[PDB]
């Protein structure tokens, strides 16, 4: 009841922003379905979300969480903090641990500086400086490790950072088979949430 | 005695059932006529607030027709019951429901509520009908507490008895092919005429407004 | 367990083995594989004894009770519907012979619940060994005495020829008017 | 266990082609050489299945009974989303790769897991290898009917010879502004 | 129960009004720097353990809710409200916004027998203290300043006499102590009041120490 | 009060049962069901734009079984649907078609449970039941809103009852299809109509032909 | 992972490795395993991240409604026993630490729902290693200087000797009041 | 049941009266000790006739007394037993008198609230441990007390008890005030252990109160 | 008598009729329908000098919003239900809810309450105002009846607004939203007002810009 797909969605908190890029391409075990799929959904407000698990669980999970944020905001007249969003995710996910969602998942939001929540299939959520998931994660994280962090050896100009994202992913298509050549890239600067179809 | 849907009167009448006849007697007329080439149920709802639409007639399939009189709510709900019935039968039997069995089904539905001491009976009589070349037109009227009956055309609602003088000219009412309407528009002296005829392709249809014009302009 | 029964000129005649077995050692010198569902209808089950005592009890009382509840003698096919429906819900073959408004009917009932009307029948380990001798000598409308001797012959063959079958025999002539049992045919 | 090996669908501005062969192999071998796998839910919408048969007629009756209540009219999008929602409910199942298509234009595919999506051209079953890439090769928008149907015919041509299980003749449907047309002719 | 009166008012729930009049009084005043919350403590019998019975409670850490009417029905609604308005925060830290805690309690209060109690829930959640009276009828409303108990019948005017938004929570404390001391028979002491507060900053619910109220008076 | 509900009198005698029997006895649709020698007739008066072609009391509940019904009509269609359900469950369980009394255990018990249980109203309908038995003798039973499997060589139901018992007696002194059906159609004349025999095919229960209505009526 | 806790004179204390790897790969080293429940008690998760996090938050709820109910602080054995009573239905083992008695009690609730009370529990993959140091280097009660060096030390050897745990150190001495907080990077010198 | 136009509940106000006419009971309180003492009348011949009046022990560290219906009291008390055992299971620690007063109150209330159930006919009072006493009225309210009296004519016992009240006192001497307020059902909660006071032991005191009133 | 489980000898149900005797206490609210826009004003009653008055308006979905005027608890329950239902809708079909499907659903809920005896009828009547494509105003009587409208006003002294509605075509000056809203504030005459149509969905101009708009009736 689980199929592997490589949604390679990555998050990346800037000094005054968050950036969430993902390859669009969908694929079966070795054959491409659609050339262009939405691996990223927009949560209703100042935050967005991505995943890379099987697409049924991606779509229905984003659907559910969208229904929950819309219901919450309508019942409370109040757009949720990012934390109640990710926490709610841990809730929903653990509620089904005995038959887990296959969608490993990423959250990116702003608290008013990109507060973030990448995590495992059962809601073991964590904040991070940056995030990757999908089959392309293991490859890119070291690229993201060094470009920003220098644990063994200015790092978030918007231009330089979108560049790091770009080169990281474009390189990721090369070494990985599941990653697709197209990419969406979202940018949640405090004004609003940009979209880019850079590829 | 009159206080129960269930308890019989000393004379065996069910006054509580009997009151539904009053409800329907005051509520808006909803004639359904039958041509010898089709069937035409109609309504004369008598309810700036909108005046443009308030249809009483509705179908359970593109061919069968419903019409009612009485409380709007209960009857709309029974229309939901009939939709779910026709569709259940279509899921089981891979065919559209005969009108007859549906009619008996709604007879049972409406009948059930009468037997229950807490439960309140529906307050709406219901015309249900269909016409095909092979499936000859029939107009089943359902009085609440069962006893659905087949008809050659029955008027129901508030003034039906004074219309029955017109419908009793059912020789002339059967004489028509598509002009029974034009007869009706004077006969009755919001409205919802319809179609189930050969020209209708036997499928139910709201009568066209520019077909409604010849009737109104006829006199 | 052989169990052989066969229709005669006006009455079913059932006959069956009488020796329970645990699989290795015998666990009984005798048993009752000719249960009496009613005066003019009996069952002869073969299989696990436990399941057999069960469904034959539940059957006997469904049939006796239903007979109390209605005028008609519990005509033979109702037992067949009840039994087969019960087995269908889910391990025990049966062979039932009764006589009624129709003919002396006899049925055989598979462990999966399948039913068949039969001229003559056998079930169990001895079934094969009984189909051999039974079929060879059978003729429709035998004198009931021919049933009396034959069914004992095919039973004795289905006894001697199996390790799993042995012991004394018992036979009965289910006339519609009356059952006529005998405890030891041997 | 009847199965239908392939279905394809393609669109151009003036309408949308969608076709399949009528064979229905009952395991190793053909049973129904004339099965009807394409099915018409709506005047502007059809479902085309390519998997186990029973499940397909099941979903067929479901979508229909689901429709008559709404017969604005139920959009192909709502039909598709209801479809995928049903697969994914069932999963936690039915064997098909049903595609919804109709009308501006709309094609959507659904894998057995309720995996689903939307594209200008969709192929289903064995076709994906043996027709899709080829139909990925020559596909162009605003193909006229002749261009398009000659294209899908080239694809089913490659397919019947390469697919293990296909019928020689193709039940075929095109959806147009005028209304859905289920062409009777087969080849 | 829900047999509508010909007059059109619901019967039952309108009979249930009087239960709050049995209530001993309390005066909640939302203010620019917090919510003050006073009530009678002179309700006490001479031999009940002194000041060992609170009208004012705490639904959550940052919610405090004085109660009218029957002590029992209030204890229940506070029980379920504690449960729910806690359960809201099950993994995400934010406690329920006061308006919605109170919305829960009322939306339950709608639908046995109608509750005989009214509440005066207060707290700081949005940048600003909240003050929500819940009528037994399930009608829910945000006063700036308000009182409960039968003494609220005429004591309410006193709020109208003095309530300016602009007060230090201490000024507000003087005010609510004014209005509530007025309706008491005993000269007010810490045994006559059970005041509590939720600060605009501290946001923490805190019953005053008796030394405090003894100090202000 | 005792009358408002299905409970015993101070005199120890049930009320509402009598009232339901007034429902039947003021329904005013009399029906004579007489057994015939090796056959059995069941007749009823079939009582505008209404269709006589629709109307009937007689109804079959299997091939071998047919039950005229009188009383509150909704209850009648319900007790018939219950009857058909009953024969289908018995056949399904046992593989035999029910003997007419066996269908009367279900009819009479289901009709009974209403009597104790105070809520659901007592049954307002009654009527004969006819069918060939496993015993070759034809079987004619009856039932009452108060439980009764009854038993008759002849019966009447409706507005007329034991008024026509003494009238029936005169036929009883003269009691083949000719000979028996004339007793029935006369018994309507004695105190159009619709006649129903089990003996058409001797086991199958069918209402007698429309063309052959008159010939007995004119003989 | 790797969790440690022991009580010297001045209180119970809590120490931990912040690494949280999903398989051979490291998902994160920023992860925090230490969790507070009641204002005075706290627990450390070990084993699965999602289930352990869930049960900790759940514990925070149950304890919170209790604490509201009696309007006071519950004893640590209570908070242990609740997880002992729920986990037995089904995860990951945990350690608890708190103040009700004049001495801080310590506990350890197995995924089996086994409950244990004692003086120097440790858990996680690398438990054994610091767990040697805990008696070789702490047979008996000592000082805060001695203790923070102790736990920092034993965590360091549970960091070197075990590849399944590492990352940052994070010791949390608990005062009779609440607790303190300390975090470190590499300390090989 | 249902509110009268005043908004008072009837079934409750009626329900109290069974307590307002029942055997008196009282409790006197202090630090580590409290004297619970009731009164129950029985036929003299039958010594065993009321071993049931005797003050109940809900837990080794808890104790109860009641006035009103016994038939209802056995029910409430058993629910209390099952509940102290439940809490003592889920916590592995004994139930504080606070939590159990709360639970019992929630029950008596609940029956007054939810439909389908006749309201309780009893008034309870509970001692436990420092040591503190909770009385619970049929309405579902409960309250801490320093001293109180349930039963018929509770007001004479209690308001006369106010005339004599004094807080902490002696383990034995604190008993005497119960009698001075109040054959006798004496029991002493002490050491977080309820105890059935010896019959003979009080007999000396049983004499003096009989005669200090006389002389 | 005295329960909605029985009809009066007149043939009327009293309990449901009492719901309007509830709604008349409620404050008036009024609605106007421009061809592409709908504007709905309320009136927030103030219980004290220090009370902040409650908001009649809500916002069930993007383009749907409502204005209940009856007892508040039933009103909030209908809101929570209608919201949960729209969200169930979108969650199922990745699509906005049909407005009329919603109205039909909520009205089904009313009837489900006003038929069953144990559940009381609602004391509230919604005035839904929205569109999935073209602007609409529905009203739900506290029963199963619901009507579409061009312009609607209801509650307290709504009578002034009703008689006034005749003075303007609902769209006598539809084309400008300011014309519309000025018709709204005339028709009704802190107090609330809200706007929904075309590009901007539901909206509540209760801003101080509205306070500026208030003088425009007298400007
Ligand atoms: C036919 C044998 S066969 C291989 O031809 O099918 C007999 C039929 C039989 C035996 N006894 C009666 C009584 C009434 C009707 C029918 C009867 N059945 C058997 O030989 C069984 C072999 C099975 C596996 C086919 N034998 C048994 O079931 C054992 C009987 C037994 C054991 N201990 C006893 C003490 C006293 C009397 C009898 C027995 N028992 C078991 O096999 C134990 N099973 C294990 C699983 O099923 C339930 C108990």
């Amino acid at each position: 009841p689980y199929i592997d797909n490589g949604g390679t969605v990555i998050g990346l908190t800037g000094k005054d922003y968050v950036i969430l890029a993902a390859d669009t391409r969908l694929s079966l075990s070795y054959s491409i379905y659609t050339r262009f799929c939405p691996k990223i959904s927009k949560l209703t407000d100042k935050c967005i979300i991505g995943s890379s698990g099987m697409q049924s669980d991606i779509k229905t999970l984003h659907s559910l969480l969208q229904k929950k944020i819309q219901l919450f905001v309508l019942e409370h007249s109040h757009y949720p903090d990012i934390h109640v969003i990710a926490r709610l995710l841990c809730v929903i996910l653990y509620s089904r641990r005995f038959f887990p969602y296959y969608a490993f998942n990423i959250l990116a939001g702003v608290d008013e500086k990109g507060v973030l929540y990448n995590y495992d299939s059962v809601g073991s959520y964590c904040e991070a400086t940056h995030s990757c998931v999908g089959s392309g994660s293991q490859l890119i994280l070291p690229i993201l490790d060094n470009r920003v962090e220098q644990k063994n050896q200015t790092n978030f100009n918007l231009g330089d950072d979108i560049n790091f994202v770009k080169d990281a992913i474009t390189s990721a298509t090369e070494r990985d088979i599941y990653t697709g050549d197209k990419t969406l890239i979202y940018v949640i600067d405090k004004m609003g949430i940009n979209v880019n179809t850079l590829d | 005695y009159d206080l129960s849907v269930s308890t019989f009167s000393p004379d065996g009448r069910l006054y509580q059932v009997e009151y539904i006849y009053k409800s329907i007697n005051n509520n808006n007329t909803a004639l359904c006529l039958e041509c010898k080439d089709g069937i035409i149920c109609c309504c004369i709802n008598s309810n700036m607030i909108k005046k443009n639409s308030y249809n009483r007639i509705y179908h359970v399939n593109n061919n069968i027709i419903i019409t009612y009189s009485g409380f709007d709510g209960d009857a709309r709900n029974i229309i939901d019951r009939a939709r779910s019935e026709a569709n259940t039968y279509y899921y089981n039997f891979h065919t559209n429901i005969p009108l007859h069995i549906l009619v008996n089904r709604i007879s049972l539905y409406i009948h059930a509520y009468t037997l229950y001491w807490h439960m309140r009976p529906f307050a709406a009589s219901i015309i249900i009908s269909s016409f095909n070349e092979k499936d000859k037109g029939d107009i089943y009227c359902i009085e609440p507490n069962g006893a659905c009956y087949k008809y050659s055309g029955i008027v129901i609602g508030k003034n039906k008895e004074m219309f029955k003088t017109e419908i009793e000219k059912k020789d002339y009412k059967d004489i028509n092919v598509r002009d029974a309407i034009e007869d009706i528009y004077k006969f009755i002296l919001l409205v919802n005429f319809s179609w189930i005829c050969k020209e209708s392709s036997y499928e139910f249809q709201n009568i066209h407004e520019e077909i409604l014009t010849p009737a109104l302009n006829k006199a | 367990t052989t169990i052989c029964g066969l229709v005669c000129q006006n009455a079913v005649i059932l006959g069956a083995d009488t020796r329970a077995t645990e699989g290795p050692i015998v666990a009984d010198k005798n048993c009752s594989k000719l249960h009496y569902i009613s005066k003019n209808i009996w069952c002869a089950g073969a299989g696990v004894a436990g399941d057999l005592e069960h469904t034959t009890l539940w059957l006997q009382h469904n049939v006796e009770l239903h007979r109390l509840n209605t005028n008609t003698q519990p005509r033979v096919s109702m037992c067949v519907s009840r039994l087969t429906q019960e087995l269908f819900k889910y391990v025990c073959a049966i062979v039932l012979g009764g006589v009624d408004v129709n003919g002396p009917q006899l049925y055989g009932i598979h462990p999966h619940g399948s039913s068949c009307l039969l001229p003559f029948t056998a079930l169990g380990s001895g079934s094969l060994n009984a189909m051999a001798v039974l079929e060879a000598k059978y003729r429709d409308n035998m004198t009931i005495e021919e049933g009396k001797n034959l069914v004992c012959e095919a039973i004795c063959a289905g006894i001697f020829n199996d390790l799993g079958s042995g012991g004394n025999v018992d036979i009965c002539v289910i006339t519609k008017d009356s059952y006529q049992h005998i405890r030891p045919y041997k | 266990v009847v199965t239908g090996t392939s279905v394809i669908a393609i669109k151009y501005k003036h309408g949308i082609m969608i076709a399949a062969d009528r064979k229905a192999s009952y395991g190793s071998y053909a049973k129904f050489q004339n099965v009807e796998r394409i099915f018409k839910i709506n005047n502007k919408t059809v479902m085309g299945f390519s998997g186990e048969l029973a499940d397909a007629q099941y979903l067929h009756e479901l979508l229909t009974r689901k429709n008559i209540n709404n017969l604005d009219m139920y959009t192909p999008q709502h039909y598709h989303s209801y479809v995928s929602r049903v697969f994914y409910v069932r999963k936690n199942p039915l064997f098909n790769n049903i595609i919804i298509a109709g009308i501006d234009l709309y094609i959507g595919f659904v894998d057995m897991h309720g995996t689903n999506f939307c594209d200008d051209y969709i192929t289903t079953g064995y076709a994906r290898y043996f027709a899709l890439t080829l139909l990925r090769d020559h596909y162009k928008d605003n193909m006229t009917e002749e261009e398009a149907r000659i294209l899908i015919n080239e694809c089913l041509r490659i397919l019947y010879f390469r697919d293990a299980t296909s019928s020689n003749f193709i039940q075929i449907v095109k959806v147009t502004s005028k209304g859905v047309e289920y062409e009777e002719p087969y080849i | 129960v829900n047999t509508f009166s010909p007059e059109g008012r619901l019967f039952q729930v309108e009979y249930a009004l009087g239960a709050i009049k049995l209530g001993s009084t309390a005066v909640g005043i939302c203010v620019n720097d917090g919510v003050i919350l006073a009530s009678e403590r002179r309700i006490s019998s001479t031999l009940i353990e002194k000041d060992s019975v609170e009208k004012l409670l705490s639904i959550d850490d940052h919610i405090g809710c004085a109660m009218s009417g029957l002590m029992a029905d209030a204890r229940t609604l506070i029980d379920y409200a504690r449960v729910e308005c806690n359960h809201y925060k099950f993994i995400y830290n934010e406690n329920i916004n006061i308006k919605s805690c109170v919305e829960l309690i009322s939306e339950l209060a709608l639908d046995s027998r109608p509750f005989g109690v009214a509440l005066l829930i207060g707290g700081v959640d949005k940048n600003g203290p909240c003050l929500w009276y819940t009528e037994p009828s399930g009608t829910n409303t945000r006063f700036s300043a308000a009182s409960i108990g039968s003494a609220q019948e005429g004591a309410e005017l006193l709020l109208q006499e003095n309530y300016k938004k602009d007060m230090t929570f201490e000024q507000a404390e003087i005010l609510a102590l004014t209005v509530l001391r007025q309706v008491m028979e005993d000269k007010l002491s810490t045994s006559n009041v059970e005041i509590c507060a939720i600060k605009k900053s501290d946001q923490t619910f805190y019953k005053y120490n008796t030394d405090d109220i003894s100090r202000i008076i | 009060y005792d009358r408002h509900l299905t409970i015993f009198s101070p005199d120890g005698n049930l009320y509402q049962i009598e009232y339901a029997i007034k429902a039947v006895k003021n329904t005013n649709i009399t029906s004579v069901g007489v057994k015939g020698e090796n056959c059995a007739v069941i007749i009823s008066q079939k009582k505008k734009l209404l269709d006589y072609n629709n109307i009937t009391n007689i109804y079959n509940i299997t091939d071998e079984i047919g039950c005229s019904m009188v009383g509150m009509p909704g209850d009648c269609l319900s007790m018939v649907y219950k009857a058909r359900s009953e024969a289908s469950e018995f056949l399904y369980s046992n593989g035999y078609n029910v003997n007419a009394e066996t269908l009367c255990r279900n009819i009479c018990d289901k009709i009974q449970v209403y009597t104790q249980h105070a809520y659901m109203r007592l049954h307002a309908c009654s009527g004969m039941i006819i069918g060939i038995d496993e015993n070759n003798k034809p079987e004619l039973f009856k039932f009452d809103p108060s439980g009764f499997c009854a038993g008759y060589r002849a019966c009447v139901i409706g507005n007329k009852e034991q008024e026509s018992i003494s009238v029936l007696e005169r036929l009883l002194e003269k009691r083949d299809i000719r000979n028996t059906t004339i007793l029935a159609i006369e018994a309507l004349q004695t105190i159009e109509i619709e006649v129903a025999i089990v003996s058409t095919k001797n086991r199958n229960f069918t209402q007698i032909s429309e063309k052959e209505i008159d010939n007995y009526l004119t003989y | 992972t790797t969790t440690l806790a022991f009580k010297f004179k001045d209180g119970i204390i809590v120490a931990v490795d912040s690494r949280a790897s999903m398989g051979s790969f490291i998902s994160s080293q920023n992860v925090e395993k230490i969790i507070e429940i009641n204002k005075n008690i706290l627990g450390t998760m070990a084993g699965g991240a999602a289930d352990c996090l869930y049960w900790e938050k759940y514990l925070g709820k149950i304890i919170k409604i209790y604490e509201l109910r009696n309007n006071e602080k519950i004893s640590v054995r209570a908070a242990s026993t609740i997880l002992s009573n729920i986990l037995y239905q089904y995860c990951c083992g945990i350690i608890l630490s708190g103040y009700d008695h004049t001495g801080f009690n310590m506990f350890y609730v197995d995924d089996s729902g086994k409950k244990v009370e004692g003086n120097l529990f440790s858990c996680g993959s690398g438990s054994t290693y610091a767990y040697s140091i805990l008696d070789s280097a702490y047979d008996y009660n000592l000082n805060l200087d001695q203790a923070v060096e102790l736990a920092r030390n034993a965590i360091y050897h549970a960091t070197f000797r075990d590849g399944g745990s590492g990352g940052k150190v994070r010791v949390f001495h608990i005062h009779k009041n609440g607790y303190d907080k300390i975090i470190e990077g590499e300390d090989v010198f | 049941t249902v509110f009268s136009p005043d908004g008072h509940l009837l079934q409750v106000e009626h329900a109290l009266e069974a307590v307002k006419k029942g055997g008196c009971a009282v409790a006197i309180k202090s630090s580590n000790f409290a004297v619970l003492a009731v009164e129950k009348k029985n036929i003299p011949k039958l010594q065993n006739p009321k071993t049931t009046e005797k003050l109940i022990k809900l837990d080794e560290h808890n104790c109860l007394a009641f006035a009103g219906l016994n038939a209802d009291a056995r029910v409430l008390v058993n629910k209390t037993r099952l509940e102290c055992q439940r809490y003592y299971l889920n916590m592995d620690e004994p139930a504080p008198v606070d939590y159990i007063a709360k639970y019992v109150a929630k029950v008596q209330q609940k029956f007054t609230h939810r439909g389908g159930v006749r309201p309780f006919g009893i008034a309870t009072l509970i001692a436990g441990f420092e040591i503190c006493i909770y009385q619970t009225e049929p309405s579902g309210i409960y309250a801490a007390w320093k001293a109180q009296a349930i039963g018929k004519n509770a007001k004479i016992v209690q308001e006369f008890l106010e005339k004599n009240y004094q807080e902490n006192m002696e383990q034995k001497d604190c008993i005497f005030l119960a009698l001075k307020a109040i054959n006798v059902e004496v029991a002493l909660l002490t050491e977080k252990d309820l105890t059935f006071i010896e019959e003979q032991e009080i007999n000396s005191m049983v004499e003096l109160i009989d005669q200090e009133r006389t002389k | 008598d005295t329960d909605n489980i029985i009809y009066s000898p007149e043939g009327r149900l009293y309990q449901v009729e009492y719901a309007s005797e509830a709604i008349k206490q409620g404050t008036c609210a009024v609605a106007i329908k421009s061809k592409d826009y709908v504007v709905v004003s309320g009136l927030k009653k103030c219980i004290s000098k220090l009370s902040f008055p409650q908001e009649k308006i809500f916002k069930i979905d993007d383009y749907i919003g409502i204005s209940m005027s009856g007892i508040t608890s039933d009103a909030k329950v209908l809101t929570k239900f209608m919201q949960n239902e729209c969200l169930s809708h979108k969650f199922l079909y990745n699509e906005n809810i049909n407005i009329e499907s919603l109205v039909r659903s909520v009205a089904d809920k009313y009837q489900k309450n006003t038929q069953k005896s144990s559940k009381r009828a609602f004391g509230v009547g919604l005035m839904i105002a929205a569109y999935h494509n073209e602007p609409c105003i529905f009203e739900t009587r506290p029963n199963g009846s619901y009507f579409e409208y061009d312009a609607l006003s209801f509650g307290a002294r709504s009578h002034a607004s009703k008689t006034y509605l005749e003075k303007n075509l609902h769209l006598f000056e539809e084309c400008s939203l300011e014309e519309l809203i000025l018709h709204c504030l005339k028709a009704l005459k802190n107090t609330a007002l809200a706007v929904v149509g075309k590009n901007h969905p539901w909206q509540e101009i209760s801003s101080l810009q509205l306070e500026e708009y208030l003088s425009k009736v007298k400007m």
